[PDB]
């Protein structure tokens, strides 16, 4: 499709011929790096100048291996504005300049940083090496507002520093703090500095009159650790048995993992959790205070004496686990910490990390102080695949390609519409399908769960489709000025323009930041497939329901369908509903047969695994696309389920936020549900 | 111990020894649960975690201090009973939901942190807390957020709880306005800190007092106390001092289940299997509406109502071991009764359907009440209405009357809900004079507009100097029956609050319709509701009408299926044979009556003409009741019009056969100009034509005049109205008059249509666009009768009663000489006629509704209304109401 | 000219309405009507001073001014002594118990409470608000008045903290709830429509034929705890006292039960 | 502050202006009117017809929109 779309440019009508005739695409394709070596593809009459080569590989690297668009970027930028533009971003800030010169003493000086991170550090230590003393306040209490005010006021009097540390807990002292400073300040050497914390609450006045310093907390496993290490004090470590240091190092590392993860918030997390300084506070008091009751006196205790149970228990249930909601984060949770705190921890063999790089690991260090432990980190190689936290290793690659496309919508966020209305609306009108009638209701097979929900949904999208197709015609009619503007409709017009998808509009579950183009693709999908669903039960009735192919990411409420099927294999037989548990075939034929208990499902996309016979197995690519589904209610037998299956989420996008339900999956006999359960396999409704 | 007390939960216990039962069955379930499994998987030393985790209690006696006798110890947090009494309070179903809940709250407790158990409303956030605090024996107080809030008891009660040592819990945190969010915040965060620094290191000896700053004062901090912040994000204050923990989904399948074993049902597991499902069915499957309610609470409610239902059973059975009984059967008997008064006539079938699935095979049978059921046929008949049993015409109105009794024996403060049109006040009118002719109870109904008076006027207003309080009409209704000066206890009190709701008026109405049912006026005066008192909800919509007064109040919903058009039609002949327009005029009105019952039929001319006029467009929206009463009311005076000729001919008096041919024809002309007789002239000629193509009575033979411009005449034929219209010759010096009035089809037409509506007094709206002559056509009918006095209004934007109320004082006076005050025109023999043009133009208010438009409507059905002046009922007579407004759409 | 006119007449046949208090005084009625009055008249007094003529009539317009701003100066503490004298007429004399509990305060509001009625005999004698205006030191008697009710009302609230140091349970209740507790203190018949509030499951106390000893709790469903040392409300007067010895004998039967 | 002209539009008077002493002292200018114009008291809703009369022939108001 990106192929496709990038030959309607004249300098790439060409391309098809192009990748089929050249035999080392297919190799390039696969490269580490494609956007150092892009082979020569488009067609022009003249040679071009470096910046449209540029232009032309970037526009590949977008076609072809979207996630290294990033770095294509930046080669553009190095081949246009010059190279080492942004070299000295990466050299760390070297503020002190910024101080001294730059900054008038009217504008202060705002450090805000990253949830999770201080920035007073920075700012101290160039006081220490320019000997000017600060004023150190925290704006937490009440009395820090008037102490502030009188060391703001005597050191613009004298000439020395200020600062004011978590400033965001005070918006309007803030605003008030803005319009104080607005005055002339008598000194020059008076510098105010405001340590902060990125919130939308604080005035918009304040960050227009000052400087800006955005901290950020340093990406990678050996840096998350080491700092840990650095937050904690050393006596802390150096206490108690010996054993403590290496249960702190042990924690510290599962901190890590927790932290690293969450960066990969589709894949890994689900949601943004927290996770912030305070859980790992509370877990190191836990494991301090568990480690004094089990071991009174200072004597080394035996690595099996360790209340195991205690602190897995605590940390997946009290602390790490109180801020998770669903129970498949949960479960990945304990799998961790299963994993990680255990007897075997103790000793010389354990892998922190396996699978690391395909065959290499990530051997756990054997230490007994927190010297060892600490030399340990620093000596960290840097080449941190995902892989070590457990994760497939194109799972970065699938983040670049977020950041990719969040940088593109930012491109057009940052950029007469009359004509450009009407042809797009037109164009939606001649995509979107006209009607499709509520051809249902019928008092005979009425009892069929199937039909009731299918009429349900029938009404409901024939009923939000009317009302999309009005707004569109009354947009099209002012386009041309042909009839008055209303307010709903310069809403609608305003919501239009802008690209995002009206909210009179989304009356079923969306995913966020969809965008109105794609919004409407698959309304006029899920219409064609409720038209198909109308031309069905006309043709045959209730009974040709039960034979369709349906896709659950067309439904609009899936969760109804899986109930509907249930109700309708329950009333077939006369079981009832809790006597009915649900089995899941994956069947090659799209159109295979079914029986008195199948329903086909299409659509559904299976990620970081490959099905074949009803067997997974792990697989790089993500993506993999089930033929059918066969969704069969049985009823139970009440057995325990064997080691060798696994309980898979079904979520309905690739925002991994609502779920429709799980499925029983029987893995391969040489993998295990641990790996399954940290590598976030999962199945996608769209 | 569990079979024992399953054993005893079964006989007949008083009310508090049976929630001790109940209690009792919880804990030892728990304790079933917890040893059997947790603890016998090869587990044998004490100090293992898997034992420790238990909430375990220690009791030492010996110890002199009665707070350190008995500790409470979970995980690693220890605690001393607070041995405050509790009462008897609802004990929580101890799920494995509510155990990581109790161990997240003491991990943070002993860590000197608060709680934040965020979450779903509904998932018993609260509810655990409370538990929790209970379980440890602390005061704990429910600080809720429902716009019940403000500072000035909010700073004292927390410097209660830190002094006394008690526990808060916030409902919903994230509800609250920002500003009191934000100072809410700050105090709670001073709090918090003092008690992390209680708890130092290096100072866990605390010599000098932990204190902290409230209140602008110095405030010891009790160790004891404790903070919690239910939310459904935490401000940027308390982030770092307070746990997160996510109650998402409560394990609803244990509660069903413990709980229906504490009910004494021995097959509680496969019942919450069922019963768990089948309300998440009930909530998804069936339609939305505000009213409906298939939460946790609901569903406890469901199971003590099946826990009592089989115990009436076994009373009854024993009263003529015995664990025989059909427990599905009373499950699924007490979800029906619980459920389907509160689900509209189309979800009737879906809720059968959906519990045929999941209890299959498994019938209702609803109770006879044959005892009831026939002084409900006396009743029904003596007031002309149409009654029947199950399939029968009027099942469905019966079956909602005995729904609406079984909802008064419940519980007091009913609600009956229902599109305007259906068979609400006649339900309970009926309901009232059944109950009184059965028990001998003599029943007395006050019926009262909340939005004809202020909310002032309603409860009355306390003078700001003076400090002197004057009840409004509920409260002096309430002080009167409460008093009994008369001996108004032993008589069914009845205070239905016709008209809409809001969660304005119905503020102080949320302390008596729940368990309370206790009035407190802003004076510091409290009354008791007493026993014998039920507050009714006759209501429309229920749209603007907040959850807590929703909750507190049984509902019974009245679809307009209820009401068929057959039951109309049997009324209005009913009334019309029986009730003179008032002998000779009576017999008259059976004769007419006789003719027209073959059109008033199931599948007769009116019904299909009916079914018609709905699908066409009208300027207002079309109601079955207004066509069907303004036909009725041109009927009668076609019975009139018949009365007058035989008057006007003494000798050879109307025959059968011209009678015959007169009603028919009228009956078509009534048709024609009640059913779209509000529509443009294309409309009316297309009902023309559809009626012509389905009747068999005589029609105007002409095929170009459409026959909305003919008449019918005296004698029996089709008349055009032109030969009517007469020509006039007005004076030279008043052309283009202001008072001026030249006949035409139109003033003709509509000044007979007038006549007609004015002789019963039905008020009519002359709706049309601006310029039409609506308010000129209306003064010629009305000043041309002899004995109607009119008097014009202007509704304005603006208006309000309080200028109808100086119209009456104006023009009209009040007479205390009848039964009782009546408010009547000083002219004698003079129907006072108020005009009232802009009739919809008054604004309606936030709550979609309009002031003086309700005012009418109580003036109008009633028949009169009540007088803030001294709280009275006055009756009006001698007075109309004529409106005219221009169409909804300008 | 004519607007100065119709000013003086307006002031010269005005008159306070008074309304019975309670068959003690005739208090004044209508004091939104009045500061609205007097706001317009001192607004346009102002606004014609700014006039062009208005040099020829300087003089009258200034004498004017002045009588606009006494009147407004006098009944802006007026309505401030109406509110509190009704307030603490309220709390004073709706209970018998308060006697006791501030004698030297109660003694101070019998004073300011006689005063005050002798003002409203004196201006009840002659409603016209010129009158009223020319009645010897009305003015320094109303300052004198309200600092004398402000200090009772400080000392009011300073005891009402006193009694919720003493016993924490009340910081629960309202100032209200807690006056008509403290007030109520000999009738505990009005005492038990408040320990709903304070306690946690108790509802109602069980006490002696006479009211003279607290024989145990009850709670709001009917259940009761007996005491197995009862404690006597006639050792204890003071409601604080006898409170906190209910809380702790209602912990010490809990343990020993 | 509209439908007040809508109504002296339409008839000529707005009835809701006029009440109490407002109303005495319209009906004391309103016999000395017609006294000026040679009428009497006659009766006070006469008089009342007379001033809507008189206001309807002599009344023009004119008031100012922008498109
Ligand atoms: N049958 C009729 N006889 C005499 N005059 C008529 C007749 N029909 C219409 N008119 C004239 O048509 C005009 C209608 O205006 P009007 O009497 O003010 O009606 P209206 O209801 O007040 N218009 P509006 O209040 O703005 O909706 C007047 O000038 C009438 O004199
Ligand atoms: N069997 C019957 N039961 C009830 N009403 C009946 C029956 N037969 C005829 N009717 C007619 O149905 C109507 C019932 O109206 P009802 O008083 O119940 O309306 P309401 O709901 O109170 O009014 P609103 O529409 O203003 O809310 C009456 O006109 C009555 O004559
Ligand atoms: N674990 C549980 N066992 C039994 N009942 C529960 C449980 N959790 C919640 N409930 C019931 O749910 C109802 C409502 O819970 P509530 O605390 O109001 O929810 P929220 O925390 O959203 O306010 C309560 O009446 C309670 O009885």
């Amino acid at each position: 499709e990106a192929v496709v779309r990038l030959s309607c440019l004249p300098a790439f009508k060409d391309l098809i011929a192009k990748v089929q005739a050249d035999e080392q695409f297919g190799i390039w394709l696969d490269s580490s790096s494609p956007e150092q070596t892009v082979p020569y593809l488009w067609s022009e009459e003249t040679p071009a100048t470096p910046i449209g080569q540029a232009i032309h590989r970037l526009l590949l690297i977008q076609a072809f291996r979207p996630d290294r668009l990033l770095a294509m970027a930046h080669m553009f930028v190095s081949t246009n504005l010059g190279e080492s533009f942004m070299s000295i971003m990466e050299q760390p800030l070297d503020l002190t300049h910024i101080v001294g010169t730059e900054v008038k003493p009217n504008t202060p000086v705002l450090m805000c940083s990253v949830p999770g991170y201080d920035a007073s550090g920075h700012v101290e230590d160039l006081a220490a090496e320019q000997n000017t003393q600060i004023t150190s306040i925290a704006i937490g209490s009440a009395e820090g507002f008037n102490q502030a005010d009188k060391a703001i006021n005597t050191a613009v009097k004298s000439g020395r520093w200020v600062m004011l540390k978590n400033v965001h807990l005070a918006p309007g002292w803030l605003m008030q703090l803005e319009k104080k400073l607005h005055s002339l300040q008598p000194h020059a050497c008076f510098r105010l500095f405001l340590t902060m914390e990125i919130n939308p609450k604080v005035p918009v006045n304040l960050l227009r009159a000052g400087r800006i310093f955005v901290f950020e907390p340093p990406p990678g496993v050996k840096a998350n650790m080491l700092r840990t290490f650095s937050s904690i004090p050393v006596s802390r470590i150096c206490k108690s048995p010996n054993e403590r240091a290496r249960l702190y190092f042990l924690l510290a590392w599962f901190h890590a993992i927790i932290q690293e993860r969450l960066r990969y918030a589709p894949l890994g997390w689900s949601k943004k959790y927290e996770f912030g300084e305070s859980d790992l506070r509370s877990a190191c008091d836990t494991v301090d205070t568990w480690l004094d009751d089990t071991a009174k006196g200072r004597q080394n205790i035996s690595p099996d004496k360790i209340p195991w149970s205690a602190l897995k228990t605590l940390m997946a249930q009290s602390i790490y686990g109180g801020r998770v909601d669903n129970e498949f984060d949960q479960r990945l949770l304990n799998t961790f910490l299963e994993r990680l705190f255990t007897t075997r921890s103790f000793d010389s063999e354990f892998k922190l990390a396996c699978k690391v790089d395909g065959h290499k690991d990530i051997q756990m260090p054997d230490g007994i102080r927190r010297e060892e432990f600490v030399q340990w980190v620093e000596l960290l190689p840097d080449t941190q695949t995902p892989s070590w936290l457990g994760l497939p290793n194109n799972a970065e690659r699938v983040l670049l390609t977020t950041q990719g496309v969040d940088m593109i919508s930012k491109m057009l966020k940052m950029q007469a519409w009359m004509r450009t209305l009407h042809t797009t609306a037109s164009n939606w009108l001649h995509l979107i399908p006209q009607t499709l009638s509520h051809l249902k209701r019928t008092v005979e097979n009425i009892k069929d769960p199937l039909f009731r929900f299918f009429e349900r949904e029938v009404k409901m999208g024939a009923k939000l489709l009317q009302d999309v197709r009005q707004d569109l015609a009354d947009v099209v009619q002012v386009c041309e000025g042909k009839k008055k503007q209303t307010n709903y409709l310069r809403t609608l017009i305003n919501e239009l323009v802008k690209g995002i998808l009206p909210r009179s509009w989304s009356h079923y579950t969306v995913p966020a930041g969809m965008t109105v183009i794609q919004w409407v693709s698959d309304f006029s999908e899920r219409i064609k497939q409720l038209q198909n669903i109308s031309l069905a039960a006309a043709s045959g009735g209730a009974k040709e329901l039960k034979n369709i192919h349906v896709c659950l990411g067309g439904l609009f409420v899936p969760e109804a369908y899986i109930t509907a099927t249930r109700q309708y294999v329950a009333q077939a037989n006369s079981w009832s509903l809790e006597e009915l548990c649900l089995e899941v075939n994956v069947t090659t034929s799209q159109g295979a047969t079914l029986d008195a208990c199948s329903f086909g499902v299409t659509g559904l996309k299976l990620q970081g695994a490959t099905c074949n016979n009803n067997k997974l197995s792990l697989s790089n690519a993500i993506s993999t696309a089930l033929p059918l589904t066969q969704l069969r209610w049985v009823k139970q037998t009440n057995t325990e389920k064997k080691a060798s299956v696994v309980t898979l989420p079904v979520y309905l996008n690739f925002t991994r936020a609502d779920l429709i339900f799980t499925v029983d999956f029987e893995i391969a006999t040489k993998e295990d549900p641990r790996s399954f359960y940290e590598r976030g396999v999962a199945v996608l409704c769209t | 111990t569990l079979n024992v007390l399953a054993d005893s939960v079964l006989m007949e216990q008083p009310p508090l020894r049976r929630r001790k039962l109940e209690h009792l069955i919880t804990e030892l379930v728990h304790q079933r649960d917890v040893t059997r499994s947790l603890i016998k998987s090869k587990i044998d030393n004490a100090k293992s975690f898997e034992w420790l985790s238990q909430m375990r209690f220690y009791f030492d006696p010996k110890q002199t201090d009665v707070l350190q006798q008995l500790s409470i110890q979970m995980a690693n947090a220890k605690f001393n009973y607070g041995f405050e009494y509790l009462g008897v309070q609802d004990k929580l179903v101890q799920t494995p939901l509510t155990d990581r809940c109790y161990l997240t709250m003491t991990q943070a407790l002993e860590a000197r942190l608060g709680g934040s158990p965020f979450g779903p409303a509904g998932t018993g956030k609260t509810e655990s807390v409370k538990a929790l605090g209970h379980q440890l024996g602390r005061f704990v107080l429910v600080f809720n957020c429902d716009e019940t809030f403000d500072f000035q008891a909010m700073g004292r009660i927390f410097v209660g709880l830190c002094q006394v040592g008690a526990w808060g819990c916030f409902d919903e945190f994230n509800r609250l306005e920002e500003r009191m969010l934000s100072a809410v915040s700050q105090q709670v965060q001073c709090i918090q800190e003092a008690l992390r620094e209680h708890s130092n290191p290096n100072y866990d000896k605390t010599s000098a007092p932990i204190t902290c700053e409230l209140l602008n004062k110095q405030v010891k901090v009790s160790p004891d106390m404790a903070i919690f912040i239910t939310m459904n994000n935490l401000p940027d204050n308390l982030k770092k001092l307070f746990r997160s923990l996510a109650m998402t989904k409560p394990d609803r399948q244990l509660i069903a289940q413990v709980m229906l074993y504490s009910q004494g049902f021995r097959t509680a597991e496969v019942l919450a299997n069922k019963i768990v499902p089948f309300f998440k069915l009930c909530d998804e499957q069936l339609s939305s509406q505000s009213h409906y309610d298939f939460g946790l609470r609901a569903l406890k409610s469901v199971l003590v109502s099946a826990g009592n239902v089989k115990r009436e059973r076994i009373q009854k059975i024993k009263r003529e071991i015995a664990e025989n009984l059909p427990e599905q059967e009373i499950l699924i008997q007490s979800v029906c009764e619980t459920m389907v008064p509160k689900l509209v006539a189309e979800d009737i079938p879906l809720l059968f359907s959906l519990l045929s699935d999941v209890f299959p095979g498994v019938q209702y049978h609803r109770g006879e009440m044959t005892a009831l059921r026939e002084e409900l046929k006396k009743v029904c008949q003596e007031m002309y209405l149409t009654y029947g049993d199950g399939e029968e015409v009027g099942g469905m109105w019966v079956e909602k009357v005995l729904q609406l009794y079984q909802i008064t024996q419940i519980n007091h403060g009913l609600m009956m809900v229902g599109p305007s049109g259906s068979g609400k006040s006649m339900a309970w009118r009926v309901l009232l004079k059944a109950l009184e002719r059965l028990e001998g109870v003599e029943g007395v109904a006050h019926i009262i507009d909340p939005k004809a008076i202020s909310k002032d006027h309603l409860y009355g207003t306390l003078d700001p100097n003076t400090r002197e309080w004057t009840d409004g009409l509920f409260t002096h209704v309430l002080r009167k029956i409460i008093d009994s000066v008369r001996g108004e206890l032993q008589k069914r009190q009845w205070i239905v609050f016709d008209g809409d709701v809001d969660p304005e008026w119905v503020e102080n109405l949320n302390s008596v319709l729940d368990d309370n049912k206790l009035l407190t006026l802003p004076n510091g005066e409290r009354l008791s509701l007493p026993p014998n008192v039920r507050i009714m909800f006759e209501v429309q919509d229920l749209k603007y009408a907040t959850l807590a007064t929703v909750s507190r109040c049984g509902m019974v919903w009245f679809s307009e299926d209820v009401l068929s058009t057959d039951m109309i039609f049997n009324n209005f002949l009913a009334r019309l044979r029986s009730i003179p327009l008032d002998s000779p005029m009576l017999q008259i009105q059976r004769d007419a009556a006789t003719i027209m019952q073959p059109y008033f039929t199931s599948n007769g001319l009116v019904t299909k003409a009916l079914e018609h006029a709905f699908q066409l467009e009208h300027i207002m929206d079309l109601t079955r009741l207004r066509c069907l009463g303004s036909l009725f009311s041109m009927l009668h005076q076609a019975c009139r019009n018949v009365a007058q000729y035989n008057a006007n001919h003494p000798d050879f008096p109307m025959q059968i056969e011209q009678l015959e041919r007169y009603i028919q024809r009228y009956l078509v002309y009534a048709i024609l100009w009640s059913l779209s007789g509000d529509s443009r002239l294309k409309m009316r000629a297309e009902l023309g034509e559809y009626i012509r193509r389905i009747t068999t009575v005589p029609l105007p033979t002409a095929p170009n005049i459409p026959i909305i411009d003919y008449e019918v005449s005296i004698s029996g034929e089709w008349s055009p109205w032109q030969a009517k219209v007469p020509q006039i010759e007005v004076e030279t010096h008043k052309v283009a008059a202001p008072d001026v009035v030249v006949p035409t089809l139109d003033t003709v037409r509509h000044e007979a249509l007038l006549y007609t509506w004015l002789a019963e007094h039905k008020p009519l709206v002359l709706c049309g666009p601006p310029g039409s002559g609506k308010t000129m056509t209306l003064f010629s009918a009305l000043r041309a009768l002899p004995d109607m006095e009119v008097v014009g209004l202007n509704f304005s934007s603006a208006t309000t009663p309080e200028l109808l109320l100086k119209t009456f004082d104006h023009y009209c006076e009040y007479r205390r000489t009848p039964n009782g005050v009546v408010l009547a025109p000083v002219q004698l023999g003079k129907w006072l006629v108020l005009f009232c043009d802009e009739i919809n133009l008054p604004d309606m208010d936030k709550y979609g509704t309009q002031r003086v438009i309700s005012f009418i409507r109580q003036m109008v059905e009633h028949g009169g209304f009540y007088r803030t002046s001294d709280q009275t009922w006055v009756k009006l007579e001698r007075i109309q109401f004529v409106g005219a407004c221009n169409p909804p759409t300008d | 000219e004519e607007f100065l006119k119709q000013i003086r007449e307006v002031w010269n046949t005005y008159e306070l309405d008074l309304v019975n208090y309670q068959n003690k005084c005739r208090l004044i009625r209508g004091w939104d009507d009045l500061f609205n009055k007097v706001k317009e008249h001192i607004n346009s007094v102002s606004a014609m001073k700014l006039s062009p003529y208005y040099k020829v009539f300087e003089e009258d317009a200034l004498s004017w001014e002045d009588k606009l701003n006494r009147i407004m100066a006098l009944f802006d503490v007026w309505i401030d002594v109406q509110r509190r004298w009704v307030y603490l007429e309220g709390i004073f004399t709706g209970s018998a118990d308060i006697k006791h509990l501030l004698p030297v305060e109660t003694q101070r509001f019998q004073s300011i409470s006689t005063e005050f009625l002798a003002l409203m005999k004196k201006v009840s004698k002659s409603p016209l608000v010129m009158d009223v205006l020319n009645i010897q030191g009305v003015q320094r008697s109303l300052e004198r008045l309200a600092d004398l009710l402000g200090k009772i009302q400080k000392a009011l609230g300073e005891y009402l903290e006193r009694e919720r140091s003493s016993f924490p349970r009340f910081y629960f209740v309202g100032d209200e709830d807690l006056l008509e507790i403290i007030g109520n203190s000999k009738n505990v018949a009005k005492l038990q429509k408040h320990f709903k509030k304070m306690f946690a499951g108790v509802s109602s106390i069980i006490l002696n034929e006479d009211n003279s000893v607290v024989l145990g709790i009850s709670s709001r469903e009917g259940e009761e705890v007996m005491f197995k040392t009862p404690v006597s409300i006639t050792e204890h007067p003071k409601i604080n006292e006898w409170l906190t010895l209910v809380e702790k004998e209602m912990r010490v039967t809990l343990a020993k039960l | 502050f509209l439908e007040r002209m809508n109504t002296l539009l339409a008839n000529g008077e707005v009835p809701g202006l006029f009440e109490g002493d407002e109303y005495a002292t319209l009906m004391t200018q309103c016999k000395e009117g017609a006294q000026k114009e040679g009428l009497m008291l006659d009766s006070h809703e006469e008089l009342y017809k007379w001033f809507t009369s008189q206001v309807i022939r002599n009344l023009h108001v004119v008031f100012t929109m922008n498109p």
